[PDB]
C-alpha cells in the first residue's frame, strides 16, 4: 500500500506524538504494535493514508550543511549558521545528545522539520589526510635495530602496557622527531610505523574494514600552505580536532608531518615568506598549550634540524630526538641482505663454486660488494676538502653510502643481468654484475659536487674543527 | 621579490524561495 | 496511458521501493512485470495512478551541477559545494559507485531528489593540464646514438616486457636526468621517447610543462599546481597505463634549497616536489623527465638515488656527430646547383653527401680561419678555442638556415634553381658574425667546469 | 575541561606566583582597602621568558583558582565557573574576509566587560600572542596586523574603557611585539620567567619524584625504608650531576662579533621541561627493566643514564646564531655573536 513519511518531534504520554510532514505539523495516535517509549527525538516515522503511525526508523538523507555555533543553557536546542548567514535554533536529536559537541562543527539539519541529524565529519582534513597502507614492514627495514627499538618503545610500547605506565604514572611522548642524512630512511620509518598502526586495528581490534585508514593522518609539508590570511591556521585547527576527537582511551592517534625540516618556515627567518609569524605559533599552541592533548602522537621527519623553529623542539612537543645514521660496514650487509633474497635468478655459474648453496652463494657475493664499496684504494677516492685550516681531508664513497645508493645499485645491477639473459641467453645473476653496477654508480655521481653541499658540514667540521671552504674533484681521466 | 596573502570581499547575493 | 517519472531511492526486502516524486518521498511496489532485484540506485522509474513502479529507464541528464568536495566513510554518500558555497551531503548513484571520484569532480545532482547521477566532464580542467602529441622520432637525432640507447634502456624496456620484471622483481626506473651544455638536444630526446612509447604501446599520455609556468606571485599556488600535476597523473597511471611527466628547464625553478638565490621561495617549493615522488604514498607508473644545462644547481635532494637515478650526460657533438646532423638536416629533395648535379651526373644523393662532408671538414678545422675564443688560464697560457668545441645543434640548424636563405638571394638575383656548397662555406664564418650566445662574461660556469676539465682556472676572455 | 593543575605543582617560581597573586586574587579579596586607597586592579599581565619555562603553567594554573573560587562563590554549575576565563590560542582571530577579525574582538571585548560584576573578574589569555604583537611595519607576506593592532589597542584603553577585565599575554618572541602595546596602562605587570638554578630545579624534581613512586629495595636499603630521605637523597644527586662544570657537560663555545669566547655547558640550556622528560624517560628505562626482568624498582642509576641520554639528544641543534637567548648575553658582552661551534667529543 502506498505510503508516506514524516519527521518525529515529540512523544507524549497521551499515546499521540507530533510529526511533521507535507510542510505541516500534526499530532497523530501511533498504531498498537509500535511502542510509545521506543521513539526517540528526531527519527522518522512511516504514516499512512489514514495518517497511523505504523513503522520507526533513522533519518539519513541529504541536508544544508550547518555550522553549529553555541549549545543553549537547556541542552537540547542548538544554534547553528547556514550558507546566507542564516542563524537559526534546531531541537538535537537523540544520536547527538558521541563525542562532545564543539563550536564550528559540521552538522546535518533540516530547515523545515528544525532538527540535527548527525555531524559530518570534516572534508578539508579526511580527502587529504588519509593514505594507502605501504607495504613496508619492520622486518624490510635493517641496519636501524635500535632507531627500530626506539621507535616501537615510544609509539607502540605505552599502548601495550597501559595498566604499567598508569602505576609509574607516566604518559606516552608528544613528539618524535625522526633526523638524518637524506637517503638514510625516514620515510621507511614512517611506512613501516602506518603498517604497524594499519595491522593493530584493522585485525586486533577488528572494528571495520577502512577505519586502520582513518588514523595515521600523512600531511605533506607545504601542502598546509595557501594563499588567504587564517587559512592555514584553520586546516591546522581542524587537523587537531579530528585528531583529539578520534583519540580514545589507549587508542592513539599518530600525525605525520613529512619534511618538517621546513615546517612552513623556520620562525625568524625568510625573506620572501612571512607566513611562519603565524602558522608556527598556531601549531606551538595546539601542542602543549592551556589544554593539551591526551593520547596524540606527532612525528616529523627533517633533514635539516637546523631550520626548524627552537621553542618546537624543546621537550614537551617533540620528545623523542630518532638519529639516523649513514650505514656502517655491518648495517651495509644488513641493507644488501634485504634486498638480495634467496629467491632471486641465480648463476649456475656462481652456483657452481658454493654446491648449490644459494645462502652461502648471496652472503658470499654480500661480503664481497661490502669489501668493494668500503675498500680505501684510489678508485673509491671521492673528493678533498680544504677547510678554514687547510688541511685536505678525503672523501670516499663510503661518506655517501645509504640505502637508497644500496638499491639503486641492486637494481641495476638486476637490470644488467636481464640484458645478460636478453643478449646472450643465459639465465641468473652474477657477482660480476654486481662489481659493474658498483662501478657505474660510482662514476654517475661525479657532477654532484658544487660549491656548498650541505648535510655533511655538521659532520665534518665538528671533528675538523673548521668549516668547509673548497671541495675539489680528485684523480680523474 | 616577496610574496602576499589576499583578503576577500564577498559581493552582494540574493534569491527567493 | 498517461503516467508520471519518479526517482528510486532504495530497495526492501518486502519488494518494496521509495520514490521521490511530487517533492515528496512515497512507499511504493513493484509491478509483477518487473523484477525488483535489477532496480538499482538513482534510476528513474515510471509510476502510474495507482502509484506503482511499472517500468525503470535510465538516469536523469538535466539539473544542476556541483563541485565535489569529499566521498563520506560509509562509501553511499558524498559532501559537495553548491553554486553560492552551499554544502549538501547527497547519495552517490550506481554508477558513481573509470577511476573513483576525486575531490574537484562536477556531479549531476538534483537538491530536492539529493542524488548524484553522473560525473560531468570539464574542459577546463584539461586546458589547465595540457597533454599533447610528440611528433620527433629518433630518426631526427643523430649522433646520440648511445644516450637513445641509454634512455631506450631505462624507459621502453621495463615496460616491454614488465612481465619479466615482476619475475625478477626489478623496479622500473622512476627519474631520468638530462644534462649537459646548452642547446644539444635535451629536449629532442624527452620527445622522441615520448612519441616511440606513445607508438609503442597498442593509449600513454604525456605531460610537459614548463618552468617558469609553476611561479605565481602570491604564496601557496606553485605548490597546489604541483599537486594538481601529480593528481593528473595518477589518475591517468591508475588504468596502469605509463604516464611520463616532463619537467623543462629545471634550473630556473627548485634550486638549491640552501643558500642558492638569496632572496627565492625555493625552499618551499622543492621539498613538496619531493613529497610527491618519494613519500608515503608512492607512485605506480609515472616517470618523471627533467632537463637542465646547469646539473650542480639542481637539488642534490631531487638528485639522491632513487629519485631521478639514472642520469644522462649530453655532450656537444664531434665531427661525425656533426656529420650526422647535417645529414638529418639535408634531404636528397632538397634543391641543388646544376654544376654539382652535373658533375655528379645525377647522383644527387652523393652530391649531398659529399657536400655535408665538405661542410663538417671546413667546420673542423684547427687553421687561423675558424677562430672563436681566446681564452687565457690561471697559469698564464693562451689558446685559440676554435668552433669544434662549441658545435651545438642549434648552431647547426641556424648554419643550415642561414645557407637557405643566401641560396634563396642567390636564386631570386640569379634565377637559376640550385644551391651552392660555396653558399654553405660562407653560411659557416657568417655564423660567428652574430652572436649565438656563445660568448659570455668574465668567469661563467660552463668555462669554470671546462677549466676543471682542463686543470687550470680560466681567467681571461677575448673575442676574436 | 579546566586544567587540574594547581599552585602547588609549580617549582622554581616564588616571586612570580606572588606577582600574578596579586595582579589578579589580591584586588577582589580586598576590596575595601583598595577602594580606600583609590587603587585599581591592574589592567593587563605580560609573561614571557626562554620555552619550556612554565609560562603556560601559570597561565593555567590561575584559570584553575578563578574557576574554584568562581565555583565556591556563585554556583556549582561548572559551564559559568570556566566562562570567566577566555583562551584565544593564538591567531584564532584572523579571517579569510575583511574587516572580520576587528568585528570578533570588538565582540569578545564587548562580552568580556558586559561579564565583570566589580567582584568577578573576566581574564582574557592571549595563548602566544607573538602573531598579533607586530610592529605594524615588520610584515613582508601580509599586513593584516596593521588594522588588528589599532582595533585591540583602542578596545583595552580608550574614551570608552574596561573596568575590571584583566588580559593577560604569554610571549617568547618580545622584540616582535608592538611597542604601543607594552606601556603601563596596558599591560602594567612585566612578569619575566627565567630558567631554573639549583634551587629550582631541586623544586621541580621534588615536584615530579613524589615520594608515592616505587622505589627499588636496594635503593631503600641504605636509608633502612625510609622513602623519603632516599628520594631527596637521588634529587640531590641528580641536581648535583647535571649542575656540574665537567668535561663531558661542555656543550657549545660561543664567539660573539667582538671575538670574545665564552664556553658554555648543558645547564644553561635548561628548563622544567627538560626536567620532566629526564624524569619520564627515567621511568621509561625502569618499566623496560621490570618488563624484562620482572622485579619492580626504580633505581639512581635510571636517572644518571637518563641525564646524558637526553644531553646527547639534544646535544647538536645550532642554527647561524638564531637571537632566541643569544641577545641578552650579546648585549652584556657588548657584540651580536655570529660564531658558535659544538663541543661534541
Ligand atoms: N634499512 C634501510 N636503511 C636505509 N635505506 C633503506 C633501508 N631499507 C630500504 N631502504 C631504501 O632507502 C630508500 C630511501 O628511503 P627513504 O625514502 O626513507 O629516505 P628519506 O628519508 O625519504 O630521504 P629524504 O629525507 O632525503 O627524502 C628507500 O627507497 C628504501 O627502498
Ligand atoms: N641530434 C641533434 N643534436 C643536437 N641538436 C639537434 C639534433 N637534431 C636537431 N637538433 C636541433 O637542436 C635544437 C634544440 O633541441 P632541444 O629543444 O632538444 O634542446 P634545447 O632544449 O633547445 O637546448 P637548450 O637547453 O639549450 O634550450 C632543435 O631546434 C633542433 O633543431
Ligand atoms: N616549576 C616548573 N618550571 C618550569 N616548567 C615546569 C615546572 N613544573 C612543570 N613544568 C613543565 O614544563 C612544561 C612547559 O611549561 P609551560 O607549558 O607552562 O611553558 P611553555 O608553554 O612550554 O612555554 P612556551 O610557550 O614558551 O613553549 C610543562 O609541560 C610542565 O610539565
Ligand atoms: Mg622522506
Ligand atoms: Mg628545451
Ligand atoms: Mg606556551
Amino acid at each position: 500500500p502506498p505510503s508516506g513519511y514524516g519527521v518525529l518531534l515529540a512523544t507524549h504520554d497521551d499515546d499521540t506524538v507530533d510529526v511533521f510532514t507535507s510542510g505541516r505539523k500534526m499530532r497523530l495516535t501511533c498504531s498498537p504494535n509500535i511502542d510509545a517509549a521506543s521513539l526517540k527525538k528526531g527519527q522518522t516515522v512511516r504514516l499512512n493514508e489514514a495518517l497511523t503511525v505504523v513503522e520507526a526508523g533513522t533519518f539519513e538523507a541529504v541536508g544544508e550543511i550547518s555550522t553549529l555555533r553555541e549549545i543553549l543553557a537547556d541542552g537540547h536546542r542548538a544554534l547553528v549558521v547556514g550558507h546566507a548567514d542564516e542563524e537559526r535554533v534546531v531541537w538535537l536529536a537523540d544520536p547527538l545528545i558521541p563525542r562532545k559537541l564543539r563550536p564550528g562543527d559540521s552538522l546535518l539539519v533540516d530547515t523545515k522539520a528544525g532538527y540535527a541529524f548527525e555531524r559530518i565529519p570534516k572534508a578539508e582534513v579526511e580527502d587529504l589526510v588519509l593514505e594507502e597502507v605501504p607495504d613496508v614492514s619492520y622486518a624490510d627495514i635493517g641496519g636501524l635495530s635500535r632507531q627500530i627499538e626506539q621507535i616501537r618503545d615510544a609509539v607502540e610500547l605505552p599502548f601495550l602496557h597501559k595498566e604499567l605506565y598508569r602505576e609509574y604514572s607516566l604518559r606516552p611522548p608528544k613528539g618524535v622527531l625522526l633526523y638524518g642524512p637524506p637517503g638514510c630512511g625516514k620515510t621507511l620509518i614512517a611506512k613501516a610505523v602506518a603498517n604497524s598502526l594499519a595491522k593493530k586495528m584493522a585485525e586486533v581490534r577488528g572494528d571495520d574494514a577502512h577505519e586502520a585508514k582513518s588514523y595515521f593522518l600523512n600531511i605533506k609539508g607545504p601542502e598546509l600552505l595557501n594563499k588567504f590570511v587564517g587559512e592555514t591556521e584553520r586546516h591546522i585547527r581542524l587537523i587537531f580536532q579530528r585528531a583529539r576527537e578520534k583519540a580514545s582511551e589507549g587508542t592513539p592517534v599518530i600525525v605525520f608531518f613529512d619534511e618538517m625540516d621546513s615546517i612552513f618556515r623556520t620562525r625568524g627567518t625568510g625573506v620572501s615568506s612571512d607566513v611562519e609569524t603565524t602558522v608556527v605559533p598556531q601549531l606551538l599552541s595546539e601542542i602543549d598549550g592551556v589544554e593539551g592533548l591526551e593520547n596524540v602522537i606527532v612525528i616529523g621527519a627533517s633533514n635539516r634540524e637546523d631550520m626548524i623553529d627552537p621553542a618546537i623542539l624543546r621537550p614537551g612537543r617533540l620528545d623523542v630526538k630518532i638519529k639516523i645514521e649513514r650505514p656502517d660496514a655491518e648495517a651495509a650487509q644488513d641493507i644488501y641482505s634485504k634486498y638480495l633474497t634467496e629467491f632471486l635468478p641465480v648463476h649456475a655459474d656462481d652456483l657452481a663454486e658454493f654446491d648449490g648453496d644459494r645462502s652461502a652463494c648471496i652472503k658470499a657475493m654480500i661480503e664481497k660488494v661490502v669489501d668493494r664499496m668500503y675498500a680505501e684504494i684510489d678508485d673509491n677516492r671521492f673528493l678533498e676538502v680544504t677547510y678554514a685550516n687547510g688541511d685536505k681531508e678525503v672523501m670516499y664513497f663510503k661518506d655517501f653510502n645509504s640505502g637508497a645508493m644500496i638499491q639503486n645499485v641492486v637494481d641495476r645491477a638486476k637490470k644488467n643481468a636481464i640484458k645478460s639473459v636478453l643478449e646472450t641467453g643465459q639465465p641468473g645473476l652474477r657477482i660480476q654484475h654486481l662489481l659493474d653496477s658498483i662501478v657505474d654508480e660510482f662514476a654517475e655521481n661525479e657532477d654532484l659536487p658544487n660549491t656548498t653541499n650541505p648535510d655533511d658540514w655538521a659532520r665534518i667540521s665538528g671533528k675538523k674543527g673548521e668549516r668547509i671552504v673548497y671541495i675539489r674533484t680528485l684523480v680523474t681521466g | 621579490g616577496s610574496m602576499a596573502q589576499e583578503q576577500t570581499k564577498r559581493g552582494g547575493g540574493g534569491g527567493d524561495d
